[PDB]
């Protein structure tokens, strides 16, 4: 892992992953980390920002298993 | 592989302070990860071909050839 690409994921341009933004990430993760390793890597690989959209989802499933990991069910949520 | 895929191997891939490594990993990522989900998905039960997308892509065996 890495978090290099912060620096162009604080662009906040989209929540894709934007081509050019992406390659200078990568470049400077070169720079920043020998391509010797990246030149045998299967791939590098970039994530989506986490838009609302995303939370609207990613909400819900943390939720749901932040309850399920609290021991057990003696009291719990409805969850309304 | 034609000249085609060769080319889209090289062309797609040549930078020149690459290593060759990087071709082998891109025709790995491109096509070959590619079959695995088609041998999977039992689009390639035997046999396979190659065949040249513009980008890139991999052909089946859809009736599970």
């Amino acid at each position: 892992t890495s978090n290099l690409g912060a620096e162009f994921i604080n662009s906040q341009q989209g929540s894709k992953i934007q081509e050019s933004t992406k390659n200078l990430v990568m470049g400077a993760v070169r720079q920043h980390f020998r391509p010797e390793f990246l030149n045998r890597i299967s791939s590098i690989v970039i994530f989506n920002k986490l838009s609302r959209k995303a939370i609207h989802k990613i909400v819900d499933i943390r939720l749901k298993e932040i309850e399920e990991r609290f021991e057990q069910n003696d009291k719990h949520y409805k969850l309304n | 592989l034609t000249q085609e895929a060769k080319d889209f191997l090289a062309k797609y891939g040549y930078s020149d302070d690459m290593g060759a490594r990087p071709l082998n990993r891109l025709i790995q990522n491109e096509i070959l990860n590619k079959l695995a989900l088609r041998i999977l998905k039992n689009e390639i039960k035997d046999k396979e071909t190659v065949n040249v997308v513009l980008e890139e892509c991999l052909e089946v065996l859809p009736n599970h050839e």
